[PDB]
This record gives structure tokens, C-alpha cells and sequence, in this order.
């Protein structure tokens, strides 16, 4: 028996991080692509999944 | 399939998603 | 001599208020260790002073109400606070006055009259208040309490519960939840309970312990672990 | 987690807070939940 | 960015060129519609006059601790007044004292001297905060004071603090107790002599006296803020409110985002919030009839834009995530 | 003295002496609600 594909997850750091919140949300963005660089770790997983 | 085996109610609500994998369990 | 007995898993008190379920939550407060030796006092046929320590877990099996009350405070001599806590005819009285005790208070019973017991006013626990910064006024049973000092609060916890044992502790689980919060802000090292004379009852001692607490559906602690 | 903040809830700090001092707390927040992402993320990566 | 589902990614990418294949933007989220504030109803006014205009304060040594309760904060009508000199807010940022309502309130009004006000915070020492009042390191609260020396100076001999004590206080501990104090070996018998001090030293306050001099007359407060059941409110009004609609929501100041529904949990009578896995609220009991509402955030489920690249075609088609085709 | 300013505007105003306090970003009290207000984000000095 062999392992082949992992459980495909996606997160959305902007709405994990600041919870639904107009104050905090605008500070995310100074610590900028952070975020926008997870989605682009979680995304070759996912793809080669 | 009868082996392996709220939760992601309070995932989706986070962000913690569960993408659906390309093949389907019936294509496989 | 007073005897020794075995606290099992009680003393397990709602830490905070606010609600939660189906969460095991674990938290840091002073709780009475699992399984820690509690002194075992007697109503036979008894009310020594106690070191207050950091908290007390205090559980009294009564069956006809004689232990009214509690005497809190660092000498009881009179020269510093002390806190007086009463409850007679269902009415709580808490004073922190300070003033010279009897050096075994009690209140007093008489069998068998037109009033059962009378003496309700009898009121010797001391000679005496004078200076007096707060006022508040109002074996079939088990009633728990915890008592502590949090930052010049005083804390206490209770359960009212049924229970038919006779001899001991009840073997199993509760949770405390909070009675009131009356900020006496005095120094507690000691303490004396009262007696009702014409009834066991228990004593641990807190400490800074962590529990993981289980919160089931309905919002009760339902199990813990030390 | 609290992270050194004066409390977990986003919302609480905000409704407690001026956005002057809030900058200082959750600052505190993000920089350790977006953290938490690093950490997830990387434990994927390899696990993947 | 805000544009459309398209744009959304472009944003994403920093890039105005967006390659063929499926791109999932953020969650698609729903705007709160109109905002909610849920305050206890009550008319009445904190007594403002019978703390800040008593007529004596006591002396710091015996303070006194007088609770506030049932009544909204009337913090609009200090000013016109002596006002403040100190106004020190360890919890709270004063701009927010009136958009939230408080829990355990406790004014403990004292005098003390002028040079003092400062050793009235947490972490400071001296002989106020190590003997004869002391603040906790965790202390949420304010700290007012202003002079008195229109009042309280005449010399007035009356107010007087506690010089020498065996050690340092516990946060809010009160020692009334006057026993002579024993600097050397030699017990003191209850009388003063060598080596024995009469613990409490009176202040002077003469009307002429410095700005060091001049008796301040403090007043500490101290409340829990969220947590609690609420008595003291803000002087904010209460509106409408609204169930199983996407709402900006006000409860006993807790404020957020929500889905306000019913539910069926059951709050013992001093809890007031529950909350979640994720410690974020997620059950409040409304506090003018006393019921338990879910808070159900909005913003669930994601979104995936599917295009050919942009440079080939402009249109896209969006992919919504676990929903049947209604809502959206 | 090291580092040359923009747009300089200096406010002046006289109040009571308890309330030189109140002006500072985040304070509040009579001047700093109604009369007069600074940013959060103010850049500058207060002198008094
Ligand atoms: C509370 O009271 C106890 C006594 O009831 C104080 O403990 C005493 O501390 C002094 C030193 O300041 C010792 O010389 C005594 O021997 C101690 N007595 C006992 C019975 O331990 C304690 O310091 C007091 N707490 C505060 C904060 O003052
Ligand atoms: C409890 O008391 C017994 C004596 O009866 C002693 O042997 C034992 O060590 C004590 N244990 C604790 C935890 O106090
Ligand atoms: C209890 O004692 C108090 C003493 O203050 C007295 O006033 C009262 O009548 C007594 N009885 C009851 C039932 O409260
Ligand atoms: C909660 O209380 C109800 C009674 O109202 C009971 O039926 C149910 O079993 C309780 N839940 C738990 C977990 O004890
Ligand atoms: C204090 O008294 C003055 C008049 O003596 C009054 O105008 C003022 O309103 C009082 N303070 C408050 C807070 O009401
Ligand atoms: C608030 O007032 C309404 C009527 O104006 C009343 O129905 C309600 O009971 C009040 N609030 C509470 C908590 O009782
Ligand atoms: C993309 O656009 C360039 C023009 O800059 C064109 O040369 C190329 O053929 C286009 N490719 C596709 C797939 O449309
Ligand atoms: C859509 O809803 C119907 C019933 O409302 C259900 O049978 C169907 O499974 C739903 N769609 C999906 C993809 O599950």
C-alpha cells in the first residue's frame, strides 16, 4: 500500500490572518506579499498533487 | 473505501480551505 | 487528631465566565491538586484556626446546617481586619470590621423551642466592631466552597449538591461556579470556621496547579486532568 | 494564541483600543499568525 | 483590485498579464449591510456628584472603595468642573470610554500630596504605592486627579498616610491597623519612644503651600471591560436589531462582524460571551432581553476565476466553491 | 536641526493649564473632542 495524493489545501492569509476586520486588514498589507507567497507555495503543491 | 475514513465548518470560516482533487474517486 | 482523607478529583472550579462547549480548554489558576491529602474536622458529641495558604477548598457535608459561617484575617486579635462571614436564616452578612473575637466562636442552638434554636441574634463571635469598610447583607447534602484571594478580590465558589454517603468525601466530579466577588482587599493568612452548638467537613489547600478542563455540549466541566 | 498581545480576539483589541496603540498590539498578532501560516505552509511543503 | 473576479488576480499577481489556467482569489465576502449597537437599558446617571464632588475624601491610608453600578457613564457632564490634571487610562484608550460599556467598577477616592499623583500607576514605588496604597501589575482603569487646594486646605491636619509599615502591600490591600511600629529589637509596648514610630504621619496642607504641597484628590477606577456581564454602559444609544442578515454589530462594546442568529445554547446566569476553538466570540447573549445569539462570521466559502490568458481573451468564468447555484 | 521639514504650519492656541495634557494624538477630554483634535498619525511637536 502506497501513499499517492495529499489532502489539496488552499489558504486565504488575508482573511486567517485579520478575521473579516477593516482596521486590521489594512496593516496586512504592509507586510505585503507574504501573503501573496503562500498561495504561491500552497499552489505547486497543489499542483503536482 | 470503508476504511479510510463541526470540523470543516470552522475551516472555511478561517480560511483553511479543502481544494477538490482533479481526478475523482470514479475516474480513478 | 484530625484525620486524613483522599480529595479525589474534586475542587474543579469554572476558571472564567465565559461560556464554552465540546472544548477541552486548558488554563492555569489555583486548583486543588488531584488526589492531595485534605484534613478531615469532626461535629461530635472542633473548629481549629487554619493557615489560609493561597486558597482553601473548603466542603462540608451537612445534613442539618450547622456550619453558618467563616472568620478570616492575618491575627484576630482585633488590631487589623478581619473578614466575617455569617449566614443565618438563609440571610448572609459579610463585615470586614475589625474586632476582637472569643476565642471559640459560635453560634448558639436550643433544642426545641417555640423558635428552633433561638439565639439568631446571639451574635457572639466577639466583643465588639469598630472600624467597618464593608457591609453586605441578604448526610443528604454536600456544599462546596472555594475561597481565595486574587489581587485584594476575595473569590468564592459553590455547589449545592445531593448526595446520599454517610462517612466520606463523594467519589466523583463537579464544577464550582462563582457566587460572588466582594472586594474586602484585606490580608488573609488565616482562618476560623464557625459552628452551630445545641456534621464532617473538609479542608484542602489550593495551589498554583494546571488542569485541562473538558467543556461538554451543555457547557458544564464533565472530567479533568491535572 | 496571544502572542504577547493583550488579547486573542482581532476584535476585542480594536473595540478596546485606539488604532494608535492597536498598531502596537496587533502588529503583535499578525506578525505571529502569519507566522503560523510560515510554519504550516513549510511543514506542507516538505510533507508534500 | 475591488473590480471584478478578474481583477481580483491581477492584483494578486502584480502583473497586468494573466497566463491561462484557474486562479482562486480571495473568499468572496458580503459587505455588512447596516450596523447594530445592543446596549442594557438603563437611565440612570453614575453618581458623578457623589465622586468627584464628595464633599470629604478619605485618607489614602483607609481608602474608600465605593462600587458603581446600574448606571450609564455620564463622562459628557465632568466638563465643566476643576476638570483633571492627571488623566491616565492603563486599560482603555480614552477616545473608546464612551463607545464600550464596563463590568466591575470601582471608584477608590483618596488625597493624597502633590509631588504624589505620579506614584499612583502600576509599577511605580515610594511611600504611596509601597505602604499605604498599591496598584496591580495588571490594573485596567483610569486614574484621575485634580487639585483641591480651594477645598481641602484651610492647616488641615485631617488627611494623613501611613509612613512606616513591615513591608509592601499586595495590590489593592487596605491596613488600617495603627499598631506602633518596632525599627529596632526593642518591642515598643503600644507607645512611642526610641526606635518606636507612631505609624500614620498626618500631611500638613497649609492654603499657601507649593505645588508639591497642594493636596490632589485621586480618584482610581478599575473595570473588567469584555468577559463580563455589563451594568456600566456608555452614553451611546441602543438600536434595532437584526437576525440572519450579514450586520456591523455593537454588544456590551464587543464589535465585529456577523450573522446574528438564534440558538439554542445555554448560558449559565453569570456568563454572558462564549466563544470558540478559535477563542474569536462566537455566542453573545443580547443584553436587553436576555437571549443567546450565534455570531455566524460572512465571508465562507472560495472563489476560483478560470481564464485563458488575458492576452488571448478578456472574458473569464468563475468557479464558486461548494455552492449549489442560488445565493450569489 | 540635522533634517530639513515640508509642510510646516504651527497652530497656536490658548488654553487652561490642566489641559496641555489633552493635546497629543489619542487623548480625549474637552479640548480634544470638541474644540480642537490632533491625527493618530500626527508628525510634529507640541510646545507649551
Ligand atoms: C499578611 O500577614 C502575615 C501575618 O499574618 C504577614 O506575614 C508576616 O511577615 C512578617 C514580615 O513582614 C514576618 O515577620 C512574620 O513572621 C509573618 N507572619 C506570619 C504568620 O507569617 C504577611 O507579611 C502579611 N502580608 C503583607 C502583604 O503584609
Ligand atoms: C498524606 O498524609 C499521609 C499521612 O497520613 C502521608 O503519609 C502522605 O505523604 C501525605 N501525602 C500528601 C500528598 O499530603
Ligand atoms: C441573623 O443575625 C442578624 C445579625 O445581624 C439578625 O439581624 C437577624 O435577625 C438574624 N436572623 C436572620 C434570619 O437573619
Ligand atoms: C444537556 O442537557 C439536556 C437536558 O436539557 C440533556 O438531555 C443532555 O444530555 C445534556 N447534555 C450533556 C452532554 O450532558
Ligand atoms: C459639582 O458641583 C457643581 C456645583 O457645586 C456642579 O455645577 C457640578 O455639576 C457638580 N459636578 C457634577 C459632576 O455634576
Ligand atoms: C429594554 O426595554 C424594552 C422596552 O423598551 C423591554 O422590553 C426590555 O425588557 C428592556 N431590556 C431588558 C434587558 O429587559
Ligand atoms: C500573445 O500576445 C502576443 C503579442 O504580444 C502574440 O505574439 C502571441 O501570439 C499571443 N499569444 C497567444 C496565445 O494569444
Ligand atoms: C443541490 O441541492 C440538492 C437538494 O437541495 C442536492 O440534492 C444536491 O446534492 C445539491 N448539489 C450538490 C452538488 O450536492
Amino acid at each position: 500500500i502506497l501513499p499517492v495524493s495529499m489532502t489539496k489545501t488552499s489558504v486565504d492569509c488575508t482573511m486567517y490572518i485579520c478575521g473579516d476586520s477593516t482596521e486590521c486588514s489594512n496593516l496586512l498589507l504592509q507586510y505585503g506579499s507574504f501573503c501573496t507567497q503562500l498561495n504561491r507555495a500552497l499552489t505547486g503543491i497543489a499542483v503536482e498533487q | 473505501f470503508n476504511k479510510v475514513t463541526a470540523m470543516q465548518m470552522a475551516y472555511r470560516f478561517n480560511g483553511l480551505t479543502v481544494l477538490p482533487p482533479l481526478l475523482t474517486d470514479e475516474m480513478i | 487528631p484530625p484525620a486524613y482523607t483522599n480529595s479525589f478529583t474534586r475542587g474543579v472550579y469554572y476558571p472564567d465566565k465565559v461560556f464554552r462547549s465540546s472544548v477541552l480548554h486548558s488554563t492555569q489558576d489555583l486548583f486543588l491538586p488531584f488526589f492531595s491529602n485534605v484534613t478531615w474536622f469532626h461535629a461530635i458529641h472542633d473548629n481549629p484556626v487554619l493557615p489560609f495558604n493561597d486558597g482553601v477548598y473548603f466542603a462540608s457535608t451537612e445534613k442539618s446546617n450547622i456550619i453558618r459561617g467563616w472568620i478570616f484575617g492575618t491575627t484576630l486579635d482585633s488590631k487589623t481586619q478581619s473578614l466575617l462571614i455569617v449566614n443565618n436564616a438563609t440571610n448572609v452578612v459579610i463585615k470586614v470590621c475589625e474586632f476582637q473575637f472569643c476565642n471559640d466562636p459560635f453560634l448558639g442552638v436550643y433544642y426545641h423551642k417555640n423558635n428552633k434554636s433561638w439565639m439568631e441574634s446571639e451574635f457572639r463571635v466577639y466583643s465588639s466592631a469598630n472600624n467597618c469598610t464593608f457591609e453586605y447583607v441578604s448526610f443528604k447534602n454536600l456544599r462546596e466552597f472555594v475561597f481565595k484571594n486574587i489581587d485584594g478580590y476575595f473569590k468564592i465558589y459553590s455547589k449545592h449538591t445531593p448526595i446520599n454517603l454517610v462517612r466520606d468525601l463523594p467519589q466523583g466530579f463537579s464544577a464550582l461556579e462563582p457566587l460572588v466577588d466582594l472586594p474586602i482587599g484585606i490580608n488573609i493568612t488565616r482562618f476560623q470556621t464557625l459552628l452551630a452548638l445545641h456534621a464532617a467537613y473538609y479542608v484542602g489547600y489550593l495551589q498554583p496547579r494546571t488542569f485541562l478542563l473538558k467543556y461538554n455540549e451543555n457547557g458544564t466541566i464533565t472530567d479533568a486532568v491535572d | 494564541s496571544n502572542f504577547g498581545a493583550i488579547s486573542s480576539v482581532l476584535n476585542d483589541i480594536l473595540s478596546r483600543l485606539d488604532p494608535p496603540e492597536a498598531e502596537v498590539q496587533i502588529d503583535r498578532l499578525i506578525t505571529g499568525r502569519l507566522q503560523s501560516l510560515q510554519t504550516y505552509v513549510t511543514q506542507q511543503l516538505i510533507r508534500a | 483590485c475591488a473590480l471584478d473576479p478578474l481583477s481580483e488576480t491581477k492584483c494578486t499577481l502584480k502583473s497586468f498579464t494573466v497566463e491561462k489556467g484557474i486562479y482562486q482569489t480571495s473568499n468572496f465576502r458580503v459587505q455588512p449591510t447596516e450596523s447594530i449597537v445592543r446596549f442594557p437599558n438603563i437611565t440612570n446617571l453614575c453618581p458623578f456628584g457623589e465622586v468627584f464632588n464628595a464633599t470629604r475624601f478619605a485618607s489614602v491610608y483607609a481608602w474608600n472603595r465605593k462600587r458603581i453600578s446600574n448606571c450609564v457613564a455620564d463622562y459628557s457632564v465632568l466638563y465643566n468642573s476643576a476638570s483633571f490634571s492627571t488623566f491616565k487610562c492603563y486599560g482603555v484608550s480614552p477616545t473608546k470610554l464612551n463607545d464600550l460599556c464596563f463590568t466591575n467598577v470601582y471608584a477608590d477616592s483618596f488625597v493624597i500630596r502633590g509631588d504624589e499623583v505620579r506614584q499612583i500607576a502600576p509599577g511605580q514605588t515610594g511611600k504611596i504605592a509601597d505602604y499605604n496604597y498599591k496598584l496591580p501589575d495588571d490594573f485596567t482603569g483610569c486614574v484621575i486627579a485634580w487639585n483641591s487646594n480651594n477645598l481641602d486646605s484651610k492647616g488641615n491636619y485631617n488627611y494623613l498616610y501611613r509612613l512606616f509599615r513591615k513591608s509592601n502591600l499586595k495590590p489593592f490591600e487596605r491596613d488600617i491597623s495603627t499598631e506602633i511600629y518596632q525599627a529596632g529589637s526593642t518591642p515598643c509596648n503600644g507607645v512611642e519612644g526610641f526606635n518606636c514610630y507612631f505609624p500614620l504621619q498626618s500631611y500638613g496642607f497649609q492654603p499657601t503651600n507649593g505645588v508639591g504641597y497642594q493636596p490632589y484628590r485621586v480618584v482610581v477606577l478599575s473595570f473588567e471591560l469584555l468577559h463580563a456581564p455589563a451594568t456600566v454602559c456608555g452614553p451611546k444609544k441602543s438600536t434595532n436589531l437584526v437576525k440572519n442578515k450579514c450586520v456591523n454589530f455593537n454588544f456590551n462594546g464587543l464589535t465585529g462582524t456577523g450573522v446574528l442568529t438564534e440558538s439554542n445554547k445555554k448560558f449559565l446566569p453569570f456568563q454572558q460571551f462564549g466563544r470558540d476553538i478559535a477563542d474569536t466570540t462566537d455566542a453573545v447573549r443580547d443584553p436587553q432581553t436576555l437571549e443567546i445569539l450565534d455570531i455566524t462570521p460572512c465571508s465562507f466559502g472560495g472563489v476560483s476565476v478560470i481564464t485563458p490568458g488575458t492576452n488571448t481573451s478578456n472574458q473569464v468564468a468563475v468557479l464558486y466553491q461548494d455552492v449549489n447555484c442560488t445565493e450569489v
